[PDB]
């Protein structure tokens, strides 16, 4: 059944690129909504437009050929397009969690220090992050089936295991740790029912995170460990929970802002 | 004793007696009159530009007599000088005190005056020889905040304070020239007759007096609406006037009949009135409110015809051009709109 | 003395001269319908000549 | 025009009573808090008590509280005040004060040495 | 024209010169926290102060810059210029809390700036100063809060005071009584968006700018846990 698969990817892919397209086309134009904190939000949706504008669509047809027919060169560049474009989104949202909690934590002295030029550079440095991906994908023969795209580092137990703590792991806890703090806060501003507003954002914010990239990131691992006794649909389900990370970012941090909200209604 | 008494009943007794003759000379009401003309329509004015430099709430702007460039104060301590048809700003003038609550531009547009919180009226050149703005006058002889100025040449300006008193001030020699007594409140704002001979001050006490410059002496005295009057202007021939209170409604006034002829007000509207300015022929009064909007009314009919929104916080600020082409609204949301 | 300048200054202002509310009305109503061709705001202008 | 007029009394002897009427024209009484301020003698104005404009929320001062009462008849324009039990200490001028404006809570400027909305007064006085 | 074109580039020149400057003021603006220091006459509000109109002072707590000012120039009314003070970080209110007599007028006051339209969204920060004159006045007993308060005599000690080691008991019931009537006027009608912070304080009290930037600290951070709808 693989026309209803193409159909509900297709539809995915179209629904991700028309939310992004929507976030961005909102900040260009309210002019209420240039901000310090609505920088890391455009840098996300640019993210996830990516994601959804070039790496689903290759996905799509690489499922529906039941291999890879845009040959060697359309191969390396859809993979390190998909890395770069997940490690930018991971980052991103690292980045706001870093604004927000220092936002909460110091408030008086972060106002002094939250100039757009920093968030700018902030974003910069995130994104060089991500495209430091870019080298091994391409180089790591110098530092394999024809019909399957797959990158030359995947069966590497340290490198993988290094790649998954320092690109998932070491955010993730870092990320709980800030929102635990950013929620102890809530909780003694609200001790003067209340806490049930945070709570649930911050549980959906790191539920969505987590139960979406750490399937794949676990695969990552085990098939480092295994050496390629794993499935190829399970890879392709942990890569399509990844995608839908993406899908579905665009509904949860500028969906919170009353400003993006209003403008989206106007739109 | 005995005497404040019996001064008391003929001040009392000479009141009934202006009383008396005013009520006497009522023909009719000017809505009777007006019955036989024609109504004005529905007026839709669109917002044409949006000025947004400043970083706090606007205060007071006014028009230039070319009718393109406008003057706006801000509580952060910056006085801005717009060009309205390319919305290009020319000037950014910092204040020595942020707390400012009045701005005039100059007739011939070669000063502009500020001042507030100060018990200051400061007057920059703006056309000056090395082309900066800089203070030309520091005017210090208020005690209580300055609520509005008004030039009236580039050597007399006039000026309210919140001490109760009006002033006439020479910047040559920088001393009140004559100095207008009379207000029980604070003085909030003044208009100026088109001839300039005589000018018209609202104060928080409910009245209106209309006072001569060269004379010095309050010649009439309005008595209407129910509490302190925040706005005034005058009708474009210069025998009317209109003032807006908090008790939410908008007076006209005639100096001739001495009566006031027509009550603009709507049980919709319990909000207090901050701005009130006239059409170029007079037929259509804007006033703005606190309700975040302001409203057009016809002035001959007392019905309101239109109504400008867009403004996210209270309207502090309104004035329409000489030409009578557009009107600029200030907001305490930091922006300026030209609706025409 | 606050009293004598206030009965003083009352005295001042009951000897001025009053004219009907209907002569006055009237005199607004002559000024707005003479001057109604020349209100840019009451008459909405062609897109051609205004400046905004 | 704005105008209040207190009509209230004269002398009494200490634990007697007194009313005081403010009669208020020139303006809507149902729409605005009306108070009731004093000056004593050798001393700066204070505040006594204030209605609502329904009625329904009252407040005295501490000294006076228990004693004075404050009320207000809407349809005929008139305010209240009456005082039983009274001290030496209560012999003063009595001014009925309107708030500046209409539909607010917050009352400023009551109490200043100027204040426009704010009748001539009415002296009372006990002594034995 | 070529002339017309080059007097807009000379505009379009001046006016981005211009917004360079406004974006340098933006930063500082928002960096820096406005406050109105308003009294009394017996208040000591000017001890409180340890650095024409209207007066200005500036201290540094923590590398963070405040401003305090002090309206001395005008007269009794306020309706008017205290308008001004609608975007202010805090209100410091400082009251005697010696002057039994002078007690209720603080109370008229607080409550009308608490319940003002144009000020129904600032927090106060409230310094009651004059503490070693109040546990003197109670400790001679000569005079009796009870004559101008009434509802004292039933009054008792917050469970939750912390009386300062060594106080008189009935020196804590009275302090927390003078807190407790401003505190019933705060919490009234704040409907969460202001807040009181009552500090009990006296002239000899070196530690008060860090109480008032610990208090900065309080309203912004729930400024940006409301941004953020997290409260
Ligand atoms: N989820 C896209 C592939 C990737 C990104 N980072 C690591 N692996």
């Amino acid at each position: 059944q693989l026309m209803p698969l193409v159909v509900v990817l297709s539809t995915i892919c179209l629904v991700t690129v028309g939310l992004n397209l929507l976030v961005l086309y909102a900040v260009r134009s309210e002019r209420k909504l240039h901000t310090v904190g609505n920088l890391y939000i455009v840098s996300l949706s640019v993210a996830d437009l990516i994601v959804g504008a070039v790496v689903m669509p290759m996905n799509i047809l690489y499922l529906l050929m039941s291999k890879w027919s845009l040959g060697r060169p359309l191969c390396l560049f859809w993979l390190s397009m998909d890395y770069v474009a997940s490690t930018a989104s991971i980052f991103s949202v690292f980045i706001l969690c870093i604004d927000r909690y220092r936002s909460v934590q110091q408030p008086l002295r972060y106002l002094k220090y939250r100039t757009k030029t920093r968030a700018s550079a902030t974003i910069l440095g995130a994104w060089f992050l991500s495209f430091l991906w870019v080298i091994p994908i391409l180089g790591w023969n110098h530092f394999r089936r024809e019909d399957k795209c797959e990158t030359d580092f995947y069966d590497v137990t340290w490198f993988k295991v290094m790649t998954a703590i320092i690109n998932f792991y070491l955010p993730t806890l870092l990320m709980l740790w800030f929102y635990a703090k950013i929620y102890k806060a809530v909780r003694q501003h609200c001790q003067h029912n209340r806490e049930r507003k945070a709570a649930k954002q911050l549980g959906f914010i790191m539920a969505a995170f987590i139960l979406c990239w750490i399937p794949y990131f676990i695969f990552f691992m085990v098939i480092a460990f295994c050496k390629n006794c794993c499935n190829e649909h399970l890879h392709m389900f942990t890569i399509w929970l990844g995608y839908i990370n993406s899908t579905l970012n665009p509904l949860i941090y500028p969906l919170c802002n009353e400003n993006f909200k209003k403008t989206f209604k106007r739109i | 004793q005995s005497e404040l008494d019996q001064l008391r009943q003929e001040a009392e007794q000479l009141k009934n007696q202006i009383r008396d003759a005013r009520k006497a000379c009522a023909d009719a009401t000017l809505s009777q009159i007006t019955n036989n003309i024609d109504p004005v329509g529905r007026i839709q004015m669109r917002t044409r530009r949006t000025l947004r430099g400043h970083l706090a709430k606007i205060y007071a702007m006014h028009w230039g007599t070319d009718s393109r460039l406008l003057v706006s104060a801000s509580q952060d301590g910056k006085l801005i000088i717009w060009d309205s048809y390319t919305t290009n700003k020319v000037h950014a003038i910092p204040l020595r005190s942020s707390w400012v609550m009045t701005c005039a531009y100059a007739p011939s547009g070669n000063y502009v005056a500020c001042g507030g919180l100060d018990n200051i009226c400061s007057i920059y050149n703006l056309k000056t020889r090395e082309g900066n703005v800089r203070v030309s006058r520091e005017l210090a002889g208020h005690t209580g905040y300055l609520s509005c100025c008004r030039f009236l040449d580039d050597n007399q300006i006039v000026t309210s304070s919140g001490d109760t008193t009006c002033a006439l001030w020479d910047i040559e020699t920088g001393q009140q020239t004559t100095t207008f007594t009379g207000h029980t409140g604070d003085v909030m704002s003044l208009s100026l007759a088109p001839d300039t001979r005589l000018f018209v001050s609202g104060a928080c006490d409910a009245s209106a007096k209309l006072w001569d410059v060269r004379e010095g002496m309050c010649r009439q005295t309005f008595t209407g609406h129910e509490s302190d009057i925040n706005a005034i202007c005058f009708f474009p021939n210069g025998n009317a006037f209109a003032t807006g209170s908090d008790d939410a409604t908008c007076r006209l006034f005639d100096l001739r009949a001495d009566q006031e002829l027509m009550t603009y007000s709507h049980d919709n509207i319990i909000c207090g009135i901050t701005s009130v300015s006239f059409s170029k022929s007079g037929r259509l009064l804007l006033a703005g409110y606190d309700d975040f909007n302001c409203n057009v009314w016809d002035a001959l009919k007392a019905d309101r015809a239109g109504v400008l929104a867009g403004h996210d916080n209270r309207v502090s600020c309104l004035g329409v051009t000489d030409d009578g082409m557009a009107v600029a609204t200030g907001s305490w949301d930091s922006f300026l709109k030209i609706w025409n | 003395a606050q009293a004598r300048k206030l009965v003083e200054q009352l005295k001042m202002e009951a000897n001025i001269d009053r004219i009907k509310v209907s002569k006055a009305a009237a005199d607004l109503m002559a000024y707005c319908e003479a001057h109604a061709k020349e209100d840019p705001l009451l008459t909405p202008v062609p897109a051609s000549e205004n400046p905004f | 025009q704005v105008q209040l007029q207190e009509s209230g009394g004269g002398l009494v002897q200490p634990g007697g009573s007194l009313r005081l009427s403010c009669a208020a024209s020139g303006f809507t009484f149902s729409n605005y808090k009306m108070n009731w301020v004093r000056q004593a003698p050798g001393k700066g104005l204070e505040w006594v008590s204030d209605i609502s404009q329904s009625g329904a929320s009252i407040s005295y001062t501490g000294s006076v509280k228990g004693r004075f009462t404050i009320s207000r008849d809407n349809a005929k324009n008139t305010l209240y005040l009456q005082m039983n039990s009274l001290k030496p200490e209560d012999t003063a001028v009595y001014y009925c004060a309107r708030c500046p404006a209409p539909f607010t809570r917050d009352c400023f400027d009551v109490t200043s040495t100027t204040y426009a909305y704010r009748g001539q007064g009415t002296q009372v006085t006990v002594s034995s | 024209t070529e002339d017309q074109r080059n007097e807009e580039k000379a505009q379009r020149e001046a006016n981005k010169k211009i917004e360079k400057q406004l974006q340098k003021d933006k930063q500082v603006y928002r960096a820096t926290h406005r406050l109105l220091l308003l009294g009394a006459d017996n208040s000591g509000k000017s001890t409180i102060v340890k650095q024409s109109g209207i007066f200005e002072t500036k201290f540094q707590v923590d590398k963070v810059n405040f401003h305090m000012f002090d309206v001395g120039g005008q007269r009794d009314e306020r309706r008017k210029w205290i308008q001004c003070f609608n975007d202010v970080t805090a209100i410091i209110f400082v009251v005697d809390s010696s002057d039994y007599n002078r007690l209720q007028e603080a109370l008229n006051l607080f409550k009308s700036i608490w319940n003002n339209r144009w000020l129904r969204t600032i927090s106060v920060i409230l310094f009651l100063n004059k503490q070693d004159l109040l546990a003197e006045k109670v400790l001679a007993g000569k005079s009796k809060i009870e004559d101008y308060f009434p509802e004292f005599a039933r009054y008792t000690t917050p469970e939750d005071a912390t009386p300062e080691p060594g106080e008189d008991p009935r020196v804590t019931r009275a302090k927390y009584f003078i807190r407790d009537e401003f505190l019933r006027i705060s919490t009234a009608s704040g409907d969460g968006r202001h807040y009181c912070y009552p500090h009990f304080t006296c002239a000899v009290d070196t530690e008060n700018a860090r109480r008032i930037f610990n208090d900065c600290r309080d309203i912004i951070q729930r400024m940006h846990l409301r941004q953020y709808e997290l409260l």
